[PDB]
């Protein structure tokens, strides 16, 4: 299986709809070698894919959003299992594949009740302390603390790629057209200016958020490269005795 | 014309008096008192030394270089001190000015205070009073929000990290309370909730407030994430202090000893 | 030809599908500016991305998309094109759209509207056809009561007659229509049926054809009256009504027989006043006396095989004729080339009805540009998508070879390396039909895959030397893999240590049955013992490449492996059919001997959609009860439709379809007790 082969598949996956929704799967299966992912606990919190998976012959985890099932949006079990997947991942020294499409929080009473805050911590802890080289790619969509929380650049990311279907918010556009103009009532102008200014990957480009927008059909060959060259990764940590986890 | 002494001396007013008396009044008889004499209240007499204390945010877009929504301070107070004689990095959000939003100055500075502290070797103890963000900055500011978590992520283990919560925080913010050790509440003063009643009613279709969905009750008797809850605020501060002086200051250091008769 | 002769300067494709790239890429060859139109579904399609612009007619639904005219005269206004190409279909024989465009100061390239209301009726294109000398079906439509009348026209006309009823007669004079004592029985008989169904007791003459073959004579013509027949083609395998495998040449007719139909087919074209290009097909019989039926006016897709027994190309020489200059080759200059043969790959399952529509999504793709002598059209790429509102031809290949056995060798060659994943497709059934005895020696008729094939398509029986050797290559793919997985890199802390095992013995189940293979690796060669037969099997043995060639004991084979689980069973692809092999060793097989097996609750009770599509109407209710026989609802998909029954007498508990609803891929429609 060659390293550098291209993958013209990845051009249309994802709709140009900011609604509909694409089996997620298929973009893992093009990009690994041989086509081969062995899924873990497949049948339990379909939100979150973890797996195993071989790119140039080096064993690798993935783990990526599924915007099939609830739309994506990540709770208590997709916390908890894409912690200890990433934990034991670390623990082992296994390089992380990140596939990141997520619109925030799932809210409800039942979420809130169930303590939604201590599994996201579990999470968002199990991939801030994660040191291992992990490269992650933003597909579609990042809204609110979620993209924080999955593997963003700030939190010792290695190297991030975005398509150009990406893009990347705070808060509905529906409700902040109608939240920043409190003095009075605007519509269509500033809904069109809304959509043509923050619906782009550009502000987090120029931001520095992303190293830059890459092809989809080249995405496999940047990947690979990266595990080529970011394999001598060790820090540098203050002395503890051992970590506390929100377990 | 003017010297710089006058304008110094009219934003220290400004920041001392806040968005105005009548917000200070209105704070007052509201039932909680401002994050200046909570951090005097706190610590002991005479011996707290703040630092940045001249930090403001700048925005180019949205038109905000008037003064009328400018405010030195950015709604963070944050400093160093001795409590019982043993040193302490002191965290305080402010609610005066844009109810405690944080932004780029607000991150910075929260992120000095933590690397010093991880530094030296003392604990962080910190007061959180917000109710939203700027939306006019965007994105930008949730980036803040990243390298916070991330500090907390490498003092985990290394020094002790406290966080009493007393004001309405909610959204992408109630992370960082949620990665330090122990947490504490004030009864119906400090409210917890990643997305607020509004969304959840709109979307989930039921009558909800505020109340039970993030009061001090819900979540320290069947939600399980906060450790204990207090009726009014002094009384906070009051029982922070000995809590505290059961602690030690990093893990390098053994449990303190005290005379006992 | 020569370039700097004037001609359009842009150019209208109104078109969907292969046919929309074939036209653009012409276009582009000759140096005229193209604009394709596109609809919802279709905005990232190739056509879309090879020509310049890119007007979207409106939504999904064909019946309101690339069938409106208002949207395609808006098109036409923007884009200021000063002519258009209709292909085929859709409405490219459409009088409505034809007086329109016409009204307007632009030209439509095809033939004129009025050939097209010659055509279209049936009456007056008999009438035309007689007046054309053109040799046409025989027969009396008139009121016979008499049977000795009924015999007499019989006997002037020849003992085997296609006699009917215009309501019906079940039958009438067509049957048992060779000697004529029993059409003077069928008489009676059937004017008592009609008495007791239908009514008309009279008989209706027509000829009959024995085992039809209808072959199609392509006609084109200028706007000066010059008119050429460029060669037959033969198209005598079709299923549905639907022509599936074509080859340029008739064998079954010589010289003189395709000259005098040659002249006919002008002399109708030009009896119509006809330009550009057209077909006329006649249904020959078995002693060489042809009959004339039907004449298509348009660009057929089956049209480039001809090409590749002339050297023209058809696309380039209409859109320069409707400019008006007159065509400059000549009767006498048309010849042979050697022989051709094309096929067209849909989407579809052959193993149900002969090929019942599917959907989903290309996940690769690639086809054998570098074989000799195949030639590809193709209207889709790697990740494209299959819908429910379009054809579902995927595409079409044409082998060109000196002779008929060559083109025939290269086509299986081709059809072995056109790899497809992610929908169904019916390689399997032109390969299997393609070497069929009586299809190579010649003697095919209309039916030719109706009776061959009483029970449907059951795959490509397999002898026991290719079933030997089918069993050596799995062994040898199953030894290769395990192989494989035993290269690590060097530790430096703990030793890898290679297990050494001389000979592996294996148990191959196949089908029904298990078998016992001993294989052994000599490197890179294959030495594998199948019930005490040798066979010996070489390869560069690419585990990731998508297609494998493998040489068995000297004969070269091409290969492709799918579905290869971890608990041994795999989906083979091997001489275009798809074989299920479960690989265990000695062991793992006695041991499996003991595991009790997971008894499966599915027997019929269920009616879930044989493949996906829309249903329409559904002629049963939830708790009734239906007998054997009676159909459960209608579905379209893609422009077809399909009836399907219940195998068991029962009530339904459930109908979980009704009408304007969305069917999924094996969806639960019925459950009945
Ligand atoms: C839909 O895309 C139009 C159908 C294209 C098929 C063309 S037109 C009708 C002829 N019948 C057939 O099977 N192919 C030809």
């Amino acid at each position: 299986d060659p390293s550098d082969r291209l993958v013209p598949e990845l051009d249309t996956i994802v709709p140009l709809e900011s609604t509909k929704a694409y089996n997620m799967v298929d973009i893992i299966h093009s990009v690994v070698d041989e086509r081969e992912f062995f899924e873990i606990m497949p049948n339990y919190a379909k939100n979150i894919i973890v797996g195993f998976a071989r790119m140039n012959g080096r064993t690798v985890g993935i783990v990526g959003n599924q915007p099939k099932v609830a739309s994506g949006c990540l709770d208590i079990n997709s916390s908890v299992k894409g912690a200890r997947f990433v934990r034991f991942c670390d623990a082992f020294n296994i390089p992380l594949i990140t596939f990141v499409d997520v619109p925030g929080f799932l809210p409800g009473t039942a979420q809130e009740y169930g303590g939604i805050i201590r599994h996201g911590a579990k999470l968002l802890y199990a991939f801030a302390e994660a040191t291992v080289p992990k490269v992650t790619v933003i597909t579609r969509k990042a809204y609110g603390g979620a993209y924080d929380v999955m593997s963003s650049k700030h939190l010792c990311g290695d190297t991030n790629y975005a398509w150009p279907t990406a893009e990347i918010a705070v808060m509905g556009a529906k409700g902040a057209v109608e939240i920043i103009f409190k003095g009075h009532e605007n519509v269509e102008a500033a809904q069109a200016e809304y959509i043509e200014k923050f619906a782009n990957p550009f502000p987090a480009a120029v931001r520095g958020f992303v190293d830059d927008i890459i092809q989809p059909s080249s995405t496999r060959a940047r990947i690979c490269c990266d595990l080529d060259v970011l394999a001598s990764k060790k820090v540098q940590r203050p002395w503890r005795k051992h970590a506390n986890i929100p377990l | 014309a003017t010297s710089v002494n006058e304008r110094i001396e009219n934003k220290r007013r400004t920041a001392l008096l806040g968005g105005g008396q009548r917000r200070i009044d209105a704070q007052h008889k509201r039932g909680k008192l401002t994050a200046r004499e909570r951090i005097s209240l706190l610590l002991d007499p005479g011996s707290f030394v703040e630092s940045d204390m001249f930090v403001e945010h700048r925005c180019a877009d949205f038109g905000m270089a008037a003064d009328k929504n400018k405010f030195p301070g950015d709604s963070v107070v944050t400093g160093r001190g001795r409590i019982n004689g043993r040193l302490v990095y002191v965290f305080s959000q402010d609610f005066t000015v844009f109810g405690g939003s944080l932004s780029g100055a607000h991150a910075q500075k929260i992120c000095k205070i933590m690397d010093q502290a991880i530094t030296v070797g003392a604990p962080v103890i910190g007061l959180n009073d917000s109710g939203g963000a700027r939306i006019q900055e965007g994105v930008e500011s949730l980036a803040g929000y990243a390298d916070i978590f991330l500090r907390n992520v490498t003092a985990s283990g290394v020094i002790p990290q406290i966080s009493l919560i007393m004001g309405p925080c909610a959204g992408g913010a109630v992370y960082s309370p949620a990665l330090t050790d122990f947490t504490f509440m004030v009864k119906d003063t400090s409210y917890l909730f990643i997305t607020g009643p509004d969304v959840v009613k709109s979307v989930t279709n039921e009558d909800v407030t505020q109340e039970e969905l993030g009061g001090a009750k819900t979540h320290t008797t069947m939600s399980g994430v906060a450790h204990r809850a207090f009726e009014n605020d002094v009384d906070a501060l009051c029982n922070l202090r000995d809590f505290f002086n059961y602690l030690p200051l990093s893990s390098q250091d053994p449990a303190p000893v005290r005379e006992c008769h | 030809y020569d370039p700097n002769e004037k001609t359009f300067d842009k150019i209208l494709v109104a078109n969907r599908g292969e046919i929309a790239c074939r036209v653009i890429r012409t276009c582009k060859k000759m140096g005229i500016k193209t604009v394709a139109i596109h609809s919802d579904v279709d905005a990232s399609s190739v056509h879309v991305k090879m020509a310049d612009e890119a007007v979207c007619v409106g939504p999904a639904p064909t019946s309101k998309s690339y069938l409106n005219m208002d949207a395609i005269m808006e098109a036409i206004k923007k884009t200021r094109a000063q002519a258009v190409h209709p292909g085929y279909g859709f409405l490219s024989e459409n009088k409505e759209f034809a007086r329109c465009l016409a009204a307007e100061d632009v030209v439509f390239i095809g033939p004129d509207t009025h050939a097209i209301q010659a055509m279209g009726d049936k009456i007056e294109s008999k009438l035309l056809a007689k007046k054309a000398e053109v040799n046409t079906i025989p027969g009396f439509d008139g009121v016979v009561k008499d049977a000795e009348e009924a015999v007499r026209i019989a006997r002037e006309i020849g003992y085997p007659v296609m006699i009917k009823a215009s309501a019906g007669g079940g039958g009438k004079g067509m049957r048992i229509a060779w000697d004529d004592e029993e059409t003077r029985d069928g008489f009676r008989l059937s004017s008592q049926e009609a008495a007791s169904s239908f009514g008309d007791d009279r008989l209706l003459i027509e000829k009959f054809i024995d085992n039809p073959r209808h072959i199609e004579i392509q006609v084109l013509g200028d706007k000066h009256g010059n008119a050429l027949w460029l060669n037959e083609r033969e198209c005598s395998i079709q299923r549905r009504n639907q022509k599936v495998v074509e080859e340029a040449p008739s064998i079954f007719l010589d010289a003189e027989t395709r000259r005098a139909m040659g002249e006919q087919a002008v002399a109708l074209a030009r009896a119509v006043k006809y330009s550009s290009a057209g077909t006329v097909e006649f249904l020959v019989d078995s002693k060489k006396n042809f009959y004339f039926l039907e004449m298509n006016t348009r660009l057929q897709v089956e049209h480039p095989v001809t090409e590749c027994i002339t050297g023209l190309d058809l696309v380039q020489e209409m859109i320069r004729v409707a400019k008006g200059y007159p065509l400059r080759h000549k009767q006498a200059d048309i010849r042979i080339n050697g022989w051709a043969v094309e096929c067209r790959v849909y989407a579809e399952d052959p193993y149900k009805s002969f090929g019942l529509p599917s959907i989903g999504r290309l996940s690769q793709y690639q086809e054998p540009l570098h074989l000799p002598g195949v030639r590809v059209d193709s209207g889709i790429q790697p990740g494209s998508d299959i819908s429910i509102y379009y054809d579902p031809m995927i595409s079409k290949l044409i082998t060109y070879g000196s002779d008929r056995t060559e083109a025939l060798k290269r086509m299986a060659d081709a059809l072995d390396n056109y790899v497809i994943r992610g929908v169904t497709h019916n390689i399997a059934l032109l390969r299997e039909v393609i070497i069929n005895s009586r299809f190579v020696k010649g003697d095919i008729s209309t039916k030719f895959l109706s009776d061959v094939y009483p029970d449907g398509f059951k795959g490509h029986m397999l002898t026991k030397s290719e079933k030997n050797q089918l069993l050596a290559i799995a062994s040898s793919l199953f030894v290769a893999f395990q192989l494989r997985a035993q290269h690590f890199q060097e530790n430096s802390r703990m030793p890898v240590i290679k297990p050494d095992i001389a000979n592996w013995e294996l148990s191959v189940k196949l089908h029904d049955k298990v078998h016992t293979v001993v294989a052994s690796n000599n490197g890179s060669v294959f030495s594998v013992e199948v019930d005490g037969s040798k066979l010996n099997v070489t390869s560069t043995w690419n585990l990731a490449s998508p297609l494998l060639s493998v040489s068995v004991d000297g004969t070269q084979r091409t290969v492709q492996c799918l579905s290869r689980e971890a608990g041994g069973n795999m989906s083979i692809q091997f001489l275009g059919t798809v074989y299920k092999v479960n690989i265990l060793t000695r062991l793992a097989a006695e041991l499996n001997k003991f595991m009790l097996e997971k008894v499966t609750e599915d027997t019929s009770s269920v009616l879930r959609s044989p493949m996906p599509g829309v249903v329409v109407a559904v002629s049963v209710k939830p708790g009734d009860a239906v007998a054997e026989g009676q159909e459960i609802c209608v579905i379209e998909a893609m422009k077809m439709q399909n009836s399907m029954t219940a195998g068991k007498t029962g009530t339904v508990k459930s109908v979980h379809c009704q009408a304007g609803d969305t069917v999924g891929e094996g969806d639960l429609l019925v459950e009945l007790e």
